[PDB]
């Protein structure tokens, strides 16, 4: 009962100082786990995810909502607690151009979510409007046999949802491309939309 | 009297507040009925121009006076997500908000840390208001020690 | 030596490393997902959240088992010593001890000190009441715990999420069932 | 290779000299290399059907009655998740334990199990020692497919099979989405910038 | 201690992996595997029962097999009324309980104590490739043949780091 | 009303398509104040009070009522659900209609009415007063209808709609399904006004001459 849709509730400033019921923290406090804690949880996504689908799409495409709620929530933590609340900072760039978030996701997502740095990102140097991000070893679908590759989408919704809500409309999709002994190098092909193409040209 | 908002992304509000000195105790005389969220969804989109330009009209997050109307002046602040928190300043003679802008990008900052900490529950969507006691004191105790 | 000093060997080397607040955010998302298909009703997602529990821990005895090899346990309150120092110890970060034990050794309770599945979490106001949202460990204790043939059953009784005291959790075992022929 | 999907174990339980070896000769694959019987106790067989798109391979495993392997028998129950008791109509002393072998069996084989009731040497119709419509009643309040075998015609206890790896089937059958894999793009010459 | 097959079989019997390792023969035809498992199994349950005047500790070591490793420490088995080591002449084929009743069967082309010690240090690294590898897979349900064919090249590099 | 999507920010909303009413009204244009009166509909679930600018509108309502066709009844949600429920008479007449392999696997209404009579329930959506109903019956069906109809209804409530009094013919027993019927609210008779979240089925047959 504070904000309601009805109305905007008009009340004066400088009252008595209320009483105080929760209180939280926001600072990183670097806590580990076990990879197999994370894996079982991982492929039991999967195993409910496999059961109330009926085609390979819309499997992909409700896989992909799970990454898209982490990224959202993502987007907001990651350059907040960067660019350091009550130890007052001054804020960050709050970036406005395609590679410069690319550098942000490359160097800072992945390094946030996984121990190390992405390693490349390559940009289609025949074309434009495909931008690969790849790596060497993805570390949750390492676990998963075979080749096919909708088990990956989790982690593409992570980086779908952290574009979608940064003001940069795309969509990725992942692919396969087992260069040299590294037999899981997984490309992921972030593809911008048309409509967004000409603002950063103006 | 001041007047806050949280401008969501499609425009749909999720935090709406004044509050205002005890010498004029109802706020806003005939404008907060039918002027005041006119100006707010009217000149948001100075502020949706101003999201796209690298040098105004090497910070990019607090925005100055963006408007001034009827010596009315409102001021922006665009976050990483999108959500700006615009606000309107009111007074009986021309406001100034060159008093407070050393101080109250502490005020932005210290309800930008409230954002994330409501936005972290999981059981929060986007698109929908902010429904919490918590969140109502934990704004006015910052309005009232900093204005 | 002993089993609360020999589970942080296995947490210092080889043990695959990952952070917990992803861990927090993916659990968060199936959740808040299992809320909005269900239309809000707690007392099929608690169910849900049990039946997705139970085929974790069956998967997870055996990984256990692999990564520390010890014998059956000889009585129950070192059921508790396992689950105390050496199953959460590895698996998660967490010690969670021991209080409150039955007349007779046949209940116990777990104070769970901090929880590393809700970082962030307030639950709304038509869940406060029929909804447990770290259910998923009474799926898992409930199914590693069968396959070992400790036939128990374990609820959620309070929990700080709700707003009440703390978090605790109660084992009652009832048979040991019939194992594989040798022991 | 192998190449098949699932794998069941199917027992086939009852009293000794109730007919069960010769009524599994006759419907399955046999004799391939076993060694025998009674050397080990309870004989394996294998059985090849696919149901639903996804091949099945079924291993009936003949209990047998010696008194002398009760002990070892009841190990060979755990895990057990098809089951068949089979009675002849001619004596009668086997219905008297066939309860008891289904009390024995919900006991430690599965949480749950889909057990058949079959009639064997029908041939002897006869030398009825108990009426089948007893027999079909006790299949009907204890969820038994229920059958009765000539012995000399083979088609009703094939076709009993199929429909008890069918009821077996859909019990187990884990869901299964796709394999597909069609998504390729993306061959360029690699303007990379790190 | 040297293997030429790994055979995994289930806890009801009827196995669910084997892969012969250079065995450059095929002396038993696949649907043969099945009968020979559940013969081990059975004479593993027999195992038990036969025990003479007895009624009364399997402690093995690290000799860093397969060349950081799986484990460090000195451990304990979990079988002692059942089948554990055959000793033939061409072979010799030993076997592993795990405690949930999970049997791995090492079938040995190196013949003539010591090679239980060596032999289980490896039994118990293919178990952890086991638990690792096959457990957290959602297309692999409970029950059924391992058909991953990552399994497979995670465990044919240890061993042929051993031999 | 273009430039906001109206057919998001939802208070904006209600003050400029309530200036559009008093422009119209200013205008006496009639068929847009009957339209914006329409489209409110979308919004009376927040935003409104209990019955101060509702009368306050019912005011605007009751223009376009007594005009000739303008407003049609805007909501389609009114009767959760009907009940047939035939009234006990008498039990003296119900007066109804009518081994060798074989394996076996275990794992593998309506009505017939007499002379008697229903029941209806409804409720309206907002706190507009006193709204009244006149005559509803059924829509291509046979003699089994209602006869009369002094109802108003409520403020908020979920109303019962008594003596509803059915009669009809016999017919032969072939399974028809009924849904809604046409409901006259204080105006013409409009159509189908269908249940919530669901069709929500009733199925009769033929009376009983026997």
């Amino acid at each position: 009962t504070v904000g309601p849709k009805q109305a905007i509730t008009s009340e004066a400033s400088t009252t008595y100082i209320p009483s105080r019921i929760y209180s939280e923290s926001l600072l990183f406090k670097r806590q580990e786990a076990s990879l197999s804690a994370m894996a079982f949880l991982f492929q039991e996504m999967i195993s409910q995810l496999h059961r109330t689908c009926k085609t390979a799409g819309d499997f992909e495409t409700k896989l992909s909502d799970y990454g898209h709620n982490i990224g959202i929530r993502l987007l907001e933590l990651l350059n907040f607690r960067a660019s350091s609340s009550n130890y007052i900072t001054k804020m960050r760039r709050r970036d406005l151009k395609i590679l410069d978030i690319l550098q942000f996701i490359h160097g800072t997502l992945w390094s946030y979510l996984f121990n190390h740095v992405s390693d490349d990102l390559v940009k289609s140097s025949e074309r434009d409007n495909e931008y690969m991000i790849v790596d060497n070893f993805p570390t949750l679908t390492q676990f998963i046999p075979g080749e096919n590759v909708s088990c990956e989408y989790f982690v593409c919704g992570i980086i779908k949802g952290f574009l979608f809500n940064a003001g940069f409309p795309c969509g990725v999709t992942a692919h396969r491309m087992p260069q040299g002994g590294h037999s899981q190098r997984t490309v992921y092909l972030i593809q911008f939309d048309r409509q967004v193409l000409d603002r950063e040209g103006l | 009297p001041q007047y806050f908002a949280i401008i969501g992304k499609k425009d749909n509000p999720v935090y709406e507040i004044e509050f205002t000195n005890a010498e004029n105790p109802q706020g806003f005389p005939q404008d907060l009925k039918e002027l005041n969220p006119f100006i707010l969804h009217a000149s948001l989109d100075i502020v949706e121009d101003l999201q796209w330009q690298i040098n105004p009209t090497t910070d990019n997050c607090y925005l100055g006076k963006v408007d001034h109307f009827y010596g009315l002046a409102i001021t922006a602040y665009i976050s990483y997500s999108g959500m700006k928190f615009v606000m309107i300043h009111g007074n009986s003679a021309n406001s100034s908000v060159v008093i407070d802008d050393n101080n109250m990008r502490s005020f932005y900052q210290e309800v930008h840390e409230l954002y994330v900490k409501t936005l972290m529950n999981p059981f929060y969507k986007i698109t929908d208001p902010i429904r919490s006691p918590a969140f109502d004191s934990r704004v006015r105790t910052l309005a009232r020690k900093h204005l | 030596r002993s089993l609360k000093a020999m589970g942080e060997e296995i947490w210092k080397n080889k043990t695959e490393k990952i952070n917990t607040e992803l861990f927090t955010l993916t659990y968060g998302s199936i959740v808040a997902q299992l809320c909005q298909d269900y239309e809000r009703d707690f007392n099929k997602v608690n169910d849900h959240l049990y039946s997705m529990g139970y085929n974790i821990g069956c998967r997870l005895i055996e990984d256990f088992l692999a990564r520390t090899a010890l014998p059956r346990c000889e009585n129950l309150v070192k059921t508790s010593e396992v689950l105390s120092k050496c199953a959460f110890k590895i698996f998660l970060n967490i010690t969670p001890n021991i209080t409150n034990w039955s007349h007779n050794k046949d209940t116990f309770s777990l104070i769970l000190d901090e929880n590393p599945l809700a970082d962030f979490v307030e639950l709304p106001m038509d869940a406060m009441k029929s909804l447990w949202y770290s259910n998923i460990l009474c799926g898992v204790l409930k199914g590693s715990l069968e396959m070992v043939q400790l036939d128990c059953d374990v609820w959620f009784v309070s929990d700080i999420l709700r707003g009440d005291s703390q978090t605790e959790i109660k084992v009652k075992l009832n048979r040991i069932l019939k194992d594989e022929i040798p022991i | 290779g192998y190449d098949y999907d699932y794998l069941f174990k199917i027992v086939l339980i009852g009293d000794s000299g109730v007919g069960k070896s010769n009524l599994l000769s006759r419907f399955t694959t046999d004799e391939f290399n076993i060694e025998s019987k009674s050397t080990i106790g309870v004989e394996f067989a294998t059985r090849t059907i696919e149901v639903e798109n996804k091949k099945i391979k079924a291993q009936i495993w003949d209990t047998a009655g010696q008194e002398r392997y009760r002990a070892i028998t009841s190990a060979y129950y755990r895990g057990a998740v098809g089951a068949l008791i089979v009675y002849d109509i001619s004596k009668s002393s086997s219905y008297e334990n066939c309860n008891h072998w289904l009390t024995e069996l919900r006991e430690n084989a599965d949480d749950n199990v889909a057990v058949g009731l079959i009639g064997n040497k029908s041939d002897l119709a006869h030398l009825r020692a108990v009426p089948t419509d007893e027999a079909k009643n006790f299949a009907m309040e204890n969820q038994m497919l229920f059958t009765e075998t000539s012995a000399l015609n083979s088609d009703n206890v094939d076709k009993a099979f199929r429909e008890l790896i069918v009821a077996i089937f859909q019990m187990v059958s884990k869901h299964q989405v796709d394999l597909s894999g069609s998504g390729t793009n993306n061959m360029g010459s690699n303007g990379a910038p790190k | 201690m040297a293997i030429e097959t790994i055979l995994v079989i289930n806890k009801s019997g009827g196995l669910i992996y084997q892969r012969n390792f250079t065995n450059d023969e095929q002396k038993l035809n696949s649907n043969e595997y099945l009968i020979l498992a559940s013969t081990l199994h059975g004479v593993f349950a027999i195992a038990s029962q036969l025990t003479p005047k007895a009624l009364q500790n399997t402690i093995p070591y690290i000799p860093y097999v397969g060349m950081d490793d799986f484990f460090k420490e000195p451990f304990t088995n979990w079988n002692k009324s059942g089948l554990r080591q055959l000793c033939t002449d061409q072979f010799t084929m030993f076997i592993y309980q795990t405690l949930t009743g999970l049997k791995f069967v090492a079938i040995s082309s190196s013949v003539m104590n010591l090679a239980i010690q060596i032999a289980d240090n490896f039994l118990r690294k293919v178990y952890c490739l086991y638990s690792d590898y096959v457990m957290k897979d959602p297309s692999y349900s409970m029950e059924m043949p391992i058909r991953s064919n990552l399994f497979d090249e995670k465990v044919k590099k240890m061993v042929e780091n051993l031999q | 009303i273009e430039l906001l999507n109206i057919n998001t920010w939802l208070i904006l909303q209600k003050k400029i398509l309530q200036l559009c009413i008093k422009v119209s009204r200013k205008i006496n244009d009639f068929e847009y104040v009957a339209k914006f009166s329409s489209i409110l509909i979308t919004k009376y679930t927040h935003l409104l009070n209990q019955s101060e600018q509702d009368a306050l509108f019912k005011e605007y309502i009751q223009p376009s009522i007594t005009n000739e066709s303008i407003t049609s009844y805007w909501d389609p949600f009114i009767l959760r659900e009907v009940v047939i429920n035939r009234i006990l008479d008498s039990d003296p007449t119900s007066n109804e209609i009518p081994n060798p392999q074989e394996v076996f696997n275990p794992f593998k209404a309506e009505f017939t009415c007499r002379v008697q009579n229903p029941f209806k329930f409804d409720f309206t959506i907002n706190d507009i007063q006193l709204d009244e109903e006149i005559s509803e019956f059924c829509e291509i069906d046979r003699k089994a209808v209602s006869y009369s109809g002094p109802y108003n209804v409520k403020a908020e409530s979920i109303r019962s709609i008594t003596l509803p009094l059915i009669i009809k013919k016999p017919t032969y027993k072939k399974i028809y399904e009924i849904s809604c019927l046409k409901i006259s609210i204080l105006k013409l008779p409009l159509q189908k006004f269908d249940i919530i979240n669901d069709s929500r089925r009733s199925n009769p047959v033929e009376e009983e001459a026997e």
